[PDB]
RNA sequence: GGAUAGUGGCCUACCAUGGUUUCAACGGGUAACGGGGAAUAAGGGUUCGAUUCCGGAGAGGGAGCCUGAGAAACGGCUACCACAUCCAAGGAAGGCAGCAGGCGCGCAAAUUACCCAAUCCUAAUUCAGGGAGGUAGUGACAAUAAAUAACGAUACAGGGCCCAUUCGGGUCUUGUAAUUGGAAUGAGUACAAUGUAAAUACCUUAACGAGGAACAAUUGGAGGGCAAGUCUGGUGCCAGCAGCCGCGGUAAUUCCAGCUCCAAUAGCGUAUAUUAAAGUUGUUGCAGUUAAAAAGCUCGUAGUUGAACUUUGGGCCCGGUUGGCCG
């Protein structure tokens, strides 16, 4: 039953967190041809089969 | 007869049940009796301003553990006290006592959303910037 | 009126033309990282004179003069330049630091934006209370 | 420019004002465009008119070039084009000069300052000049 | 105060859009003809959608209803003059019965696909923006044009065209001047 | 509205003349004469939009003044005349005479006269009563007034002014089997014969017409024209005649003719 | 009987006590000018509609009035009401809800520009004028098309099948490459032509205009509905996330950072209102014993519904539509 909770550690997570850059990664291709690699990389392209269809397999 | 009236001329008598008995709806007293014109704070709109006067803080509810940062809005149209809540997290060190903060809804239409109790409206601009792009170091806001 | 002050000021480089694109620097400006820089553009230039706006499209540099699309910006001094890395100018020392106070309070009803934005006036009109 | 065989279509003739009024289709292959002039000089040994006898106008440049399509007069003679054609074309090529009456929120206010002032105003103009020589 | 110029929508979005077997089809034909975005293919489902309602009023009506002919066999020579249907089934059934196979294969990139002048789908779209293939003695620039079988003879690189004779090309004159 | 009202925008323009709605938003607001604003057709459109000899609005005022056209015989310079219906438009030049006469579809036509159809012009008497002095005269449905008319003339009749000194020289009794020609309403354009006619002495008479092909169709009294007997017209028709064929056969026709 | 241009309690004098109303009169408010229409969906239906067209009202709130065919005109006057300019103090001149533009207010809405060249209008009338109107400037209100990239040759990894001469070629392939090559135009530059009263824009087109460090595309999520991790590091019921259920109290598939993926794409998210969802408004088409609901029962006005019965048939012909031997 309080209303004048304490106001510090707002912004605690974020200050405290590690920072790093964004990795530079190879040019994407934009427009028809991204869904053309949607179009390989989905049936022509597909790897790990097992028994049903993943889409972001993690390391087993 | 399924103890509705159904006769070839019965239409007014059929009209006054459906003019009555729809008063139930919630969508229809909460329309066309003006209680968002006379009973909301907000004057039946989309986006208001407003001028902080205190910085407060509220715990959660149930099973839960957050002091969610709230801040005391009155806004600039009707003068009437209403809280605010800013929606993200480590906004409370830009604002400050004396701004000018533009405020919106919830996406409930007018009910508390979760362990955050009694506020129904939610902080969008601050002092002409947004506090969503002040996170991303994209703007910075004016000193005054 | 009110909170459109029109910023006095001296050009030493480059012709000023109203409508151009102007890189706003302020005394915690450094040209090494980002800073308080706005890339926002002067809406006109004003010849200053008694108490009346003299629409000037172009002005030279070596003289004094103030221009309008300022004030929203700024809060004591600063300096609209255009160049990458045009350092601001030694910080002015002023003649006698803040010693008296006074604690202002209002009877009235909620009116916090109207003294707010007084406040703001007089600190933008002159070096007055900070 | 390289063989622009102009060729004209719907073709009438108007004796009603003494001009000829057809919608003309050209084709320009490897080339951008033509000029104005070009084609008025081309069109004047067709119809036996000279080179100040035909006005055109239009010429949308359709997309990808090649070819363009616009309306053409022709003029029996040089003082009937005169009285027919407006002055913005007449002016255009050779035919006219457009003398600048200053501008037009000039004029409305010379206008204005003219309905101000009742008469001629030369005496107005004399007993100012003695009431405020001092 | 002109009159005011009418304007519509061409596509129309879905009451349920997150279906994972309708993306997986979805993509298997805009990737096969050679689509940009999602908003080519619900544009012409829009229009099946309205062609499929538009047939839909004339079977309301007893045969050889005056409306139902007039507009029936308009509509049966516009959709057999873009050859969506065949020429022997013109019995008013096939049309809503009709694909989005059948409007899809009439595109123009697919017609270049079909005459070989791009031997890949993904060409097909290069060299129709970059107003290389014309149709007569007109330039087209638009990849969709829906061709009617009626201009398919005409489909021919532009007399002004760098493949086509013409000019060699911008980049080639550099390297040849340098 | 603080009296009446000059001027038309292009939106509520009878479709009649065919007008655009991009070129401008204003319309060629006929001037008050013989005909109706709804129910004539300004010589701005016509000169320019339908005839195709002018292009632009002064080239039409320099051309009326001038003494060119001559409509009704008098020369006549206003851009904004209603001109309606068997009104005779002479050309000096270019050996044309022009009458105005409803088409097939339902719009004005350009059928194109001769100078011999051009000498007369037939009306539609529209009241005869007896003016000041007890001298009768009758009233077309232009306005024009002639005096002292024939005793078995009477109402819903046909006149043939001589069109040079506003005099009658031939009429046309209303009964059975008379050609007649529809002008106004959503039947329009056509020609049939007079068979019958329900009084209904409330307003409003109507009568029955049937066409050359059995096409029968039913419009009220304010909308016809005799213009001749079954069989001999005192007119020359306008190409189509009238006919009104079947939707699905223009069709046919366009596809025959290509 | 007066007045109007006209009928009329429009007003006046007399006479009579009449006129409307549960078939919702009268009175309250309308974030109510009405319609033509828009949203949204099988049908039915709901909401909005100042706003491009028509018909009405206003020139700040009333009243009166001038001329004028046409006005109770305010970019015409007169009185009052509230503002407010100029003053060398007598007074004069006022209504931008006309165009720009200025202030207050508000989440919310642009230039104190050019031209009568177009579509018309007005005048004595071609000629003059029209912030009517058009053009230009700002502009991610909403609508349409559509950039950011394609193609060869080498190294792996393949599938039908030829040799069955050893695990050798694999002759045709589909992709991955800290592999390399040509050809291609556009954005942006603008010589030039057309465009426009003059211009500014579209397109054409001398010429300049990719090899990625480049000419670089974003908005949110990855526990469920809701397709997209049991990846790494940090905090440890604190910070927080979350539209709901719900995760965090030292092993976070949900917090914060990096990789990847997913949805849309120059578009995406958020807040309010409406519609289908909603058979949760049910005339079509709800439920009423226990989920909320049969009035304690009876009589009865208005209203609603309401028995059967009264022209059934039989013959004589005629002409129209469909398809049918005989093409």
């Amino acid at each position: 039953a309080k209303v004048h909770g304490s106001l510090a550690r707002a912004g605690k997570v974020k200050s405290q967190t590690p920072k790093v850059e964004k990795t530079e990664k190879p040019k994407k291709p934009k427009g028809r041809a991204y869904k053309r690699l949607l179009y390989t990389r989905r049936f022509v392209n597909v790897t790990l089969v097992n028994g049903k269809r993943r889409m972001n397999p993690g390391p087993s | 007869g399924k103890g509705k009236p159904r006769g070839l001329n019965s239409a007014r008598k059929l009209r006054v049940h459906r003019r009555n008995n729809r008063w139930a709806e919630n969508n229809y007293k909460k329309r066309l009796l003006g209680t968002a014109f006379k009973s909301s704070p907000f004057g039946g709109s989309s986006h208001a301003k407003g001028i902080v006067l205190e910085k407060l803080g509220i715990e959660s509810k149930q099973p839960n553990s957050a002091i969610r940062k709230c801040v005391r809005v009155q806004l600039i149209k009707n003068g009437k006290k209403v809280t605010a809540f800013v929606p993200n997290d480590g906004c409370l060190n830009f604002v400050d006592e004396n701004d000018e903060v533009l405020l919106a809804g919830f996406g409930r239409k007018g009910k508390a959303k979760g362990d955050i109790p009694g506020v129904r409206f939610k902080v969008v601009k601050v002092s002409g910037v947004s506090l969503l792009a002040l996170w991303k170091e994209k703007k910075e806001k004016p000193r005054s | 009126d009110k909170g459109r002050f029109y910023a006095f000021g001296r050009v030493f480089a480059g012709t000023v033309k109203s409508g151009q694109k102007v890189r706003i620097q302020g005394p915690n400006y450094v040209p090494g990282k980002k800073d308080d820089l706005f890339i926002k553009a002067i809406q006109r230039v004003v010849l200053m004179m008694g108490r009346f706006v003299e629409p000037i499209d172009d002005c030279p540099a070596g003289n004094i003069i103030g221009l309008v699309g300022i004030d929203q910006f700024l809060l004591k001094t600063g300096t609209l330049t255009t160049s990458e890395t045009a350092h601001n100018m030694k910080v002015m020392k002023f003649s006698v630091s803040p010693v008296v106070q006074v604690a202002v309070e209002v009877k009235n009803a909620n009116d916090l934006p109207k003294l707010v934005e007084g406040l703001k006036r007089l600190s933008k009109s002159d070096p007055c209370v900070l | 420019s390289d063989a622009v065989t102009i060729r004209t279509r719907k073709v009438i003739s108007n004796p009603l004002l003494a001009r000829k009024q057809f919608v003309v289709d050209v084709l320009h292959p490897n080339r951008a465009n033509v000029s104005k002039d070009e084609l008025r000089e081309k069109l004047a040994e067709v119809y036996k008119a000279e080179k100040d006898a035909v006005s055109v106008f239009g010429f949308r440049t359709q997309f990808g070039g090649g070819k363009s399509v616009g309306f053409g007069l022709v003029y029996n003679s040089v003082a009937e084009a005169k009285k027919f054609e407006p002055t913005y074309r007449l002016v255009r090529y050779g035919l006219a000069e457009k003398v600048e009456k200053a501008s037009r929120q000039q004029r409305k206010q010379k206008k204005n300052r003219d309905k101000k002032i009742f008469g001629t105003g030369k005496r107005l103009a004399k007993k100012v000049a003695r009431r405020n020589a001092d | 105060p002109r009159a005011p110029r009418t304007y519509s929508k061409t596509y129309s979005t879905p009451k349920r859009p997150y279906e994972s077997s309708r993306l997986d089809a979805e993509l298997k034909l805009a990737g096969e003809f050679g689509l940009k975005n999602k908003k080519e293919i619900y544009r012409i489902s829009f229009q099946l959608s309205k062609i499929r309602r538009a047939a839909r009023d004339l079977l309301t009506r007893d045969e050889k209803d005056p409306k139902r002919l007039f507009e029936g066999n308009a509509l049966i020579r516009r959709l057999v003059r873009v050859g969506v249907l065949s020429e022997d089934k013109k019995k008013l059934d096939y049309v809503l019965a009709l694909k989005v196979e059948d409007f899809l294969e009439r595109r123009l990139q697919t017609q270049v696909y079909k005459l070989g002048l791009a031997k890949s789908v993904h060409h097909a779209r290069v060299l129709i923006t970059q107003r290389h293939i014309a149709v007569g003695k007109q330039i087209v620039n638009i990849p969709s044009f829906m061709v009617r079988l009626d201009s398919e003879k005409h489909i021919d690189f532009a007399p002004t065209s760098p493949f086509g004779g013409a000019r060699p090309g911008r980049v080639a004159r550099r390297n040849a001047a340098r | 509205a603080r009296g009446p009202k000059k001027h038309l925008k292009r939106l509520a323009a009878p479709h009649h003349w065919l007008l655009d709605k991009l070129s401008g938003c204003y319309a060629p607001r006929p001037s008050a004469g013989p005909h109706k604003l709804r129910e004539s057709l300004p010589l701005i459109v016509f000169l320019r939009n339908r005839l195709k000899y002018a292009l632009n609005g002064r080239e039409v005022k320099a051309i009326l003044m001038q003494r060119h056209v001559k409509v009704d015989g008098k020369v006549r310079t206003d851009t904004t005349y209603p001109a309606g219906f068997m009104d005779v438009i002479t050309l000096d030049a270019t050996n044309e005479n022009f009458r105005l006469v409803y088409d097939v579809k339902g719009r004005f036509a350009v059928h194109r006269i001769t100078d011999e159809e051009a000498s007369y012009k037939l009306g539609k008497v529209k009241k005869v009563q007896l003016g000041k002095k007890g001298v009768p005269y009758v009233v077309t449905h232009d306005g024009r007034t002639i005096r002292y008319p024939d005793p078995n003339i009477k109402v819903n009749d046909t006149v043939k002014i001589d069109l040079a000194s506003g005099k009658i020289t031939d009429f046309i009794k209303f009964d059975a089997g008379k050609l007649v020609y529809v002008t106004g309403g959503r039947n329009l354009g056509r020609i049939g014969t007079i068979v019958h006619k329900e009084r209904h002495d409330g307003g409003f008479d109507l009568v029955h017409i049937k066409d050359s092909l059995d096409n029968t169709f039913v419009t009220r009294l304010n909308n016809v024209f005799v213009i001749g007997e079954q069989g001999k017209p005192y007119i020359s028709l306008p190409k189509g005649k009238g006919i009104k064929l079947s939707i699905a056969e223009e069709r046919d026709r366009r596809r025959a003719q290509q």
